[PDB]
RNA sequence: UCGAGAGGA
DNA sequence: ACTGCTTATCGGTA
DNA sequence: TACCGATAAGCAGACGATCCTCTCGAT
């Protein structure tokens, strides 16, 4: 799933940074901004990729204002899932609604009915439990989930995902 | 003081872009308004503080952008939609030419 | 700005697509319901869910708006929507309407002529706008009835198929705000000779308009997705909000709304009238006298100054707004608000002569200088200038009457608690009078040519009055017979170059427009030049180093 | 369509800077000098900030380029130190 | 011919009284009047009648009858006008705004 | 305000295309043959688990030599540690994000060892399938024909039943140790 | 009405004058592509006098004892008298010279040899003659082949388009065409020495002088061109008095642009010149 | 080129178009006359092939409707005889620059 | 603010 | 204030 | 006689210095 993926950035820069070190401030304003922000069209910006070499070509000194429009040419990676998509990942929330699995920087939260109907929820049990006979999910245990809808919500992507189905399961 | 017509064209004649700019928009009308990327059109629910940007009929909270326009020239926008008229102001260019 | 930042980003308009509104669209674009004729009151107070801020644009003092709030000054408005009881035509396009009817062929919604027609292949050869349409009407207005088989000389003898039902097209005029059609027939059976009249309703003509080819649009100079015909039909149409149409601030309690809400309000009275005259017992021919006035309302709304017979009037008898003539060139938004504009940071008084000022030089009447002003941002180039000049206050002469800080905040020293204080950080602005040598442009009414509007140096001087320099008379043609002059003081330290650069009197000497120069000397000056250089003349010790003296540039050797 | 321009290299415009560039780059100049940008010619106790970008084209130390648009949209970048300056 | 004929016709009332106005000007407003095919009215069916953006012909005359044929016709302003770039409040790209201006890193670093 | 790549042609309101599914039907953005930023047709970069995990390293240990340059003038637990002091030099701490995708990654790596997974590569990107599912597979441990062909539903006829298996064997032999 | 018919138009960075939409309106503005206040009527002394004038000021015969150059003038005049090397530039010369007097004469066809040019020549030497202080006594440090190549060096160098190809190289040569005309009628080898008295030192300076004030001459890309012309045109017609032996009366002052504008199916005064 | 003296019936004029590539056209005795082109007034207009039309394209940067155009019914363009798509330079004295190099583009 | 009327270079 | 654009009667083409 | 362009006999929709300053009356 994870993406390598070539898209650029228009930063406006104030005229005061028209000093020598405006390549190294523009380079550290693009991952101050893109690295770690989370988009629908996109998905989560993971890491810039390649500080050496990152494209700021020429900046328009705007009309009006004495401000430079620099577009940053860049390469990063991008966490961006699908409606499908197999996953596996850790399990890090868990209560009577379902549990809450951790993979990568996206949470995907798979629901009661969305499990087997022979598992049930276990409150008497510390950290809190989904027995079945030898099989106990809870506060760590690795999953393996079936991402069955995504959810764009702020930047931050989210999923609700299934385990109730051949080869899924815990893992 | 009203800056005209002939006043406008004179400025042309000489050449000075940014005057005759700041004297239409800084020294007068000038107004932010956020229009809608897919339609062209000034329907964009500009919610500052929520950031919830959506033009209603377009479902995108994405391609928004501001624009800095005579106040005047949003009326007459608007009045033209008044009058089912659309004139899409678009951002993109489309026919190099 | 619009006032306060914004995370959206900004970039410039490039191109302006022109287009019609499509009633699916408008109806998606609304946020208001629009059931309610009456504007102020619930009936209580504050504007009803009708007509006026059920979800739109807000009144006095209140952001409210549709949640987002954000304040008059902010708030574009936002667009409702009408929904039209019966179709109706658009004013602007009457003419185009009715050119397409007599284009495109009825009960079937197919062209009249095609490509079989060796001059239908002539005039689609252009691939134009609207010549081609030109063509298309010409063609297709004449050959009555539509086809079936037509081609006799590109096949052997027999005629092949290529079109619909062949029904006869009438020939349509103008009754007003309606169009009829006269149908021909006749030929020894029903009618005698006389033809056969019928009424042709909006209703009829969109469902002929409805089934008009995608390849039918193009022929006519439409558009698939900007421009379908079927849109110059209103079925719904779009509610301006206040910013277009506002209610005034009439004392505590009162109302004064704008001449487009009662005509709003006079479209919705007359739409609600057809509303239950359809939907309850149907009286044939008054739903006709009262959807023929929803016509004319929704008409005169958009153009009151309509061709020769309807017209009218608001009650006194005096007539109503119409948008067309709101936005009509001379005065009226395009030429009146976008061409040409009141600015702010502008002068005007009386002008008089000066022969000690300099060519380049403008007087400038104290009570000017510390009216307008240059907003200069702190550097360490000014600060204790500026830092003076914010102690000096709005009433000393180098001044200033506000401070902007780093956050969007002005400090009108004429009032504040903190006038005498303020530290004054750097990249803040200093909105300082106009101070001496600072270039202003100057300018005398009629502007005919390239100067009469020159950039010129300041000088603070006492008198309220407009000083210049006699030699630049002729580029404006102003004599000082009470004659006034207007001033523009420049915001920008870019645009106070634009003009030190190139808007120059030193600069703009010789004229471009006669490859002579436009500046001389006249009067006094010329008149005493004669007198002067001649042999007759000379000049003694005693005035002639007074003579050396007045010179500026003078070597100092006699 | 696809990334016009023209090289450095064959130029069909001329040499010589234009006076609406000069009052463009001056006035850009003395507006970023006036927004407190970094100076690089050496400061003769120089108020006015367009006194300093009319100092900056003395010495050729703007790092300004100018895009002379034809009208076929294409382009050719001209570095204010390329341009000479007579007028 | 029409032309060198218009041009003569033209300037003869300029040399009527008052003499002058240099060659470049009159020669332009000619050119304008023919380069079309023929002879291009100076009115509101002649010049203004012609393949400009709806925006630029729209602030002279036929002003909402244009701007209801635009959209009618689904016309697109190319925003290439002086006209256009006043009414949108955006630098012209007129003298100062033919061009535009950016700045260079390798140019910046060099001076220091 | 990142909105760019593949940009063009929106043609008013559009259907929306699609729904995002596991039959190919990816972002319309994410199109098996997009575009460069130098201009060329460049086919869509999908990494696994393993490729993904030694492209942050390697970006990050690089930015490190080169974040350093301007201030002049190989065990399972232990590579969770040593990556989390690397986070906090290259990167913020606001970064938050790139931090659980580090830990997830190594922990849920296949191939660590950067000469294993090249040979994955080579044997993946050589199979004539979608760059998704082969980033899927090289990501999701599977013993099964059927095991692969219903994880990753968008293959079934695309590739043979035993042709698959060959793969998937090779693969468990590829694996590398924690 | 002839401000908004002329807004568009503008002078663009390929020399060309075009408009909003990008049709040419004129390839070179006002034809030779100079900006109008460099502008000053000069005489063209080519067209202008009798045959035998022409002559006798203009040809240089080193193969002739009264129509040589005295060697008063020149530094070596004795030593370049009967040189058929030196005589057939003096022959390329003259028969340029001479074409330029038929060339002239089909354009300007009334005669009239005061014409609207850049590059003050008239001044340009007088400066020459006091910033050099040059004396009639001695003659010049100047040579044939200094003189006669220099001009047509200097030629090459007067630029108003930037070529490569045959058209533009072509639109250059008919941009500068009437200048070089006139430099050729003040810069003849002859005039530079019987009238002028040059030194190699003040001729040099003159040939960069004239080459300077020329690069200057030339408009500049972004020069409004059209509204300029609209409110040059505009401005005169304000103050016109008189709106109409010659015939009697005729269609003059503003009544008759009313009809040039117009575009004009109105008699008035339609009477046509036969000859 | 066909020659008449005095009215060709437009049924006559009806077969013209007919017969490609053959161009027929048709002349009457009093417009042939006086030549026009002879005329003071009148400059130098001079025909442009597919070889020499491409050029001016291409190095004046323009895209065919941008040129000047001149009318297919224009005196000088019938007595080319000249069709749509067709250019000519027209060679003109100038006032100015001595002489001025324009073109047009047939309708 | 609308509309009329008046007044000025 | 100008020259225009949209439409009733009418000789001749084959 | 089935057609095909002629020159009239009529009608119509939009305009006309740029700025400035003052006063009086609602329906
Ligand atoms: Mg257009
Ligand atoms: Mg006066
Ligand atoms: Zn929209
Ligand atoms: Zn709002
Ligand atoms: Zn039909």
């Amino acid at each position: 799933m994870f993406f390598i993926k070539d898209l650029s950035l228009n930063i406006t820069l104030h005229p005061s940074f028209f000093g020598p070190r405006m390549k190294q401030y523009l380079k550290t304003k693009l991952l101050e901004e893109v690295e770690g922000s989370c988009t629908g069209k996109f998905g989560y910006i993971l890491c810039v990729l390649d500080y050496d070499n990152i494209d700021i070509q020429r900046g328009r000194i705007l009309p009006t204002d004495g401000s430079a429009e620099f577009n940053v040419k860049y390469r990063a990676v991008v966490f961006k899932p699908f409606k499908g998509e197999v996953v596996d990942g850790t399990v890090v929330s868990c209560s009577q609604h379902g549990f809450e699995v951790q993979v990568g920087p996206m949470k995907v939260f798979v629901t009661k009915h969305l499990m087997p109907q022979d598992l049930t929820f276990n409150a008497g049990s510390n950290p809190p439990s989904y027995q079945s006979s030898e099989d106990v999910i809870t506060i760590k245990s690795r999953i393996r989930v079936k991402i069955e809808g995504c959810i764009s919500q702020v930047s931050s992507i989210h999923a609700i995902g299934s385990i109730k189905e051949d080869y899924l399961g815990a893992i | 003081l009203r800056f005209g017509e002939m006043e406008r064209d004179c400025m042309i004649a000489h050449g000075a872009a940014s005057f005759l700019k700041e004297r239409l928009m800084e020294a007068s009308d000038a107004f932010r308004v956020h229009i809608c990327g897919i339609c062209g059109l000034m329907t964009v629910i500009a919610k500052l503080n929520h950031n919830q940007f959506e033009c209603k009929g377009c479902d995108n909270k994405i391609d928004i952008y501001q624009i800095h326009i005579p106040y005047a020239a949003k009326l007459l926008f608007q009045e033209l939609m008044a009058m089912n008229i659309t004139p899409r102001l678009y951002t993109d260019r489309s026919r190099d030419f | 700005v619009g006032q306060q930042y914004s995370s959206a980003p900004l970039r410039t308009v490039k191109e302006v697509q022109f287009g019609l509104f499509s009633p699916e669209e408008v109806r998606a674009i609304s946020v208001a319901k629009i059931r309610f004729p009456e504007t102020m009151d619930e009936q209580t107070r504050a504007k009803i869910g009708g007509l006026n801020d059920p979800r739109l644009g807000s009144i006095d003092r209140n952001l409210k708006c549709q949640t987002c709030q954000e304040g008059m000054n902010e708030c574009p408005g936002h667009f409702g929507h009408i929904d039209l009881a019966k179709p109706v035509f658009h004013v602007g396009f009457i003419a185009k309407i009715k050119k397409v009817c007599e284009c495109v062929c009825m009960h079937c919604g197919k062209l009249l002529l095609d490509e079989h027609n060796e001059l239908m292949r002539q005039a689609l050869a252009i691939k134009d706008s609207k010549k081609r349409f030109a063509a298309i009407w010409t063609l297709c207005k004449t050959k009555m009835v539509c086809e079936t088989d037509v081609p006799s000389e590109d096949d052997p003898t027999q005629l092949v198929s290529r079109g619909g039902c062949g029904n006869t097209q009438p020939t349509i005029r103008k009754d007003g705000l309606k169009l009829v059609g006269s149908w021909k027939k006749d030929r020894a059976t029903g009618d005698a000779d006389e033809p056969e009249l019928r009424v042709l309703s909006t209703e009829e003509i969109l469902n002929i308009f409805k089934h008009i080819s995608v390849k039918d649009f193009t022929s006519l100079g439409f558009n698939e997705v900007f421009s379908r015909p079927e849109w110059m039909i209103l079925t719904c149409l779009p509610v301006p909000p206040p910013p277009v149409r506002p209610s005034i601030s009439f004392n505590e309690s009162q109302r004064g709304e704008d001449d487009l809400t009662f005509k709003l309000a006079d479209i919705l009275k007359a739409n609600i009238s057809l509303e239950t005259l359809e939907h309850n017992g149907a009286p044939h021919h008054a739903i006709e006298e009262a959807e023929s006035l929803l016509q004319f309302h929704v008409a005169t709304y958009m153009d009151n100054d309509i061709a020769g017979q309807p017209q009218a009037l608001q009650k006194s008898g005096r007539p109503v707004k119409s948008i067309r003539a709101r936005l009509k060139g001379k005065e009226g938004r395009i030429r009146g608000n976008l061409m040409g504009k009141r600015v702010d940071f502008s002068a005007r008084t009386v002008i008089s002569g000066d022969p000690n000022l300099e060519l380049d030089q403008v007087g400038v009447p104290k009570s000017i200088a510390k009216t307008l002003t240059y907003p200069e941002v702190v550097t360490p180039y000014n600060i204790d200038r500026l830092t003076q000049l914010v102690r000096n206050g709005p009433n000393e002469h180098p001044g200033a009457k506000y401070v902007i800080r780093d956050s969007g905040d002005r400090i009108d020293l004429r009032y504040s608690k903190r006038a005498g204080d303020i530290q004054l950080q750097y990249g803040w602005k200093v909105e300082r009078h106009i101070m001496d040598n600072d270039p202003v442009l100057f300018n005398r009414q009629p502007s005919l040519h390239k100067m009469s509007m020159m950039a010129h140096r300041v000088k603070v001087i006492p008198y309220s009055t407009f000083r210049l320099n006699l030699s630049v008379t002729s580029p404006y043609n102003a004599d000082f017979d009470g004659d006034e002059m207007n001033l523009h003081v420049p915001q920008s330290e870019e645009t106070r170059a634009e003009l030190s650069q190139l808007c120059a009197v030193p600069l703009q000497i010789v004229s471009p427009q006669s490859n002579k120069p436009c500046m001389g000397i006249v009067q006094d000056t010329l008149c005493g030049i004669r007198k002067l250089t001649l042999r007759d003349t000379f000049i003694e010790l005693d005035q002639v180093l007074n003579m050396l003296y007045w010179v500026p540039d003078w070597d100092g050797v006699i | 369509l696809k990334e016009k321009a023209i090289p450095k290299d064959q130029r069909a415009t001329t040499p010589y800077m234009t006076k609406y560039e000069r009052a463009r780059i001056l006035g850009t100049r003395a507006l970023q000098i006036s927004m407190n940008a970094p100076v690089f010619v050496d400061l003769e106790g120089e108020t006015d900030p367009l006194r300093i970008a009319m100092k900056e084209l003395a010495e050729k130390k703007i790092p300004l380029v100018i895009r002379r648009y034809l009208p076929d949209g294409s382009f050719e970048d001209w570095s204010v130190e390329e341009l000479i300056v007579d007028l | 011919a029409g032309r060198a004929a218009l041009y003569k016709e033209v300037y003869n009332v300029i040399a009527s009284d008052g003499s002058y106005v240099n060659y470049r000007h009159m020669a332009l407003l000619v050119d304008v009047m023919t380069t079309q095919g023929g002879l291009t009215s100076v009115t509101r069916h002649g010049f203004n009648r012609s393949n400009t953006g709806a925006l630029m012909r729209c602030s002279f005359e036929e002003t909402v009858e244009i701007l209801f044929e635009a959209g009618a016709s689904a016309e697109l302003d190319d925003c290439r006008g002086v006209s256009e770039n006043v009414i949108l409040g955006q630098m012209a790209p007129i003298g100062t705004g033919a061009f535009d201006v950016m700045i260079d890193e390798e140019s910046l670093v060099k001076y220091m | 305000s990142t909105s760019t790549f593949q940009t063009r042609r929106r043609r008013l309101k559009k259907v929306e295309e699609e729904e995002n599914a596991a039959t190919l039907q990816l972002g319309q953005e994410f199109q098996l043959k997009q575009i460069n930023h130098q201009g060329e047709e460049e086919e869509l970069i999908a990494l696994n688990l393993s490729e993904a995990r030694l492209v942050i390293k390697e970006a990050l240990v690089e930015r490190r030599r080169a974040f350093k340059r301007s201030q002049k003038k190989e065990t399972r637990e232990k590579e969770l540690e040593s990556i989390d002091v690397l986070l906090e030099q290259t990167t913020g701490g606001n970064n938050k994000d790139l931090k659980n995708t580090m830990q997830y990654l190594t922990n849920f790596s296949r191939f660590r060892d950067q000469e294993t997974v090249g040979a994955v590569i080579q044997l993946l990107k050589s199979t004539g399938l979608h760059p998704f599912e082969v980033a899927q597979l090289g990501s999701l441990a599977c013993d099964t024909a059927d095991e692969a062909k219903t994880l990753i539903p968008s293959l079934n006829n695309k590739i043979s039943d035993d042709e698959l298996e060959r793969i998937l064997k090779e693969l468990s032999n590829l694996e590398t140790l924690y | 009405r002839l401000v908004k018919a002329l807004e568009d138009i503008m002078v663009h960075y390929d020399n060309t004058t075009r408009n909003s939409l990008g049709n040419v309106i004129q390839f070179i503005y006002g034809e030779d592509g100079m900006d109008a206040a460099h502008i000053e009527k000069q005489s063209l002394d080519t067209i202008g006098g009798s045959d035998a004038a022409f002559e006798k000021r203009y040809r240089v015969d080193l193969l002739n004892t009264d129509h040589t150059l005295d060697p008063s003038l020149l530094e070596s005049g004795s030593e370049i008298l009967g040189d058929l090397k030196l005589q057939v530039l003096l022959d390329e010369e003259y028969k340029q010279l001479v074409k330029d007097r038929k060339f002239l004469r089909e354009v300007f066809v009334d005669g009239e040899a005061n014409w609207p040019l850049p590059v003050n020549i008239r001044r340009i030497i007088q400066n020459a003659q006091q910033t050099f202080h040059i004396d009639h006594t001695k003659p010049s440090d100047l040579t044939i082949k200094d003189i006669v190549l220099g001009v047509k060096d200097l030629q090459e160098n007067l630029l108003v388009l930037r070529g490569k190809n045959e058209i533009i190289q072509n639109a250059q040569r008919d941009a500068v065409t009437l200048f070089c005309c006139l430099l050729r009628s003040r810069l003849a080898t002859r005039r530079v020495l019987q009238e002028y008295r040059l030194t190699k030192q003040a001729f040099d300076w003159v040939l960069s002088n004239i080459e300077a004030q020329f690069l200057r001459s030339v408009v500049h890309p972004g020069e409004m061109v059209g509204v300029l012309a609209a409110q040059s045109i505009g401005e005169p017609a304000t103050q016109m008095t008189l709106n109409t032996v010659a015939s009697k009366k005729v269609t003059s002052g503003v009544p008759r642009l009313k009809e040039i504008l117009n575009v004009a199916k109105n008699m008035k005064t339609p009477s046509l010149t036969v000859y | 080129i066909f020659v008449y003296q005095n009215n060709i019936t437009p049924s006559a004029m009806k077969l013209v178009p007919s017969i490609p590539p053959a161009t027929i056209e048709t002349f009457n005795e009093a417009a042939l006359v006086v030549n026009i082109t002879h005329h003071e007034l009148v400059p130098k207009h001079i025909r442009l092939s597919s070889d020499e039309k491409r050029e001016l394209l291409k190095r004046y940067r323009l895209k065919e409707s941008q040129l000047p155009r001149i009318q297919r019914a224009d005196p000088v363009a019938l007595y080319l005889g000249l069709k749509r798509g067709e250019v000519v330079k027209i060679i003109r004295k100038s006032e100015t620059s001595g002489r001025y190099a324009s073109y047009r583009i047939c309708m």
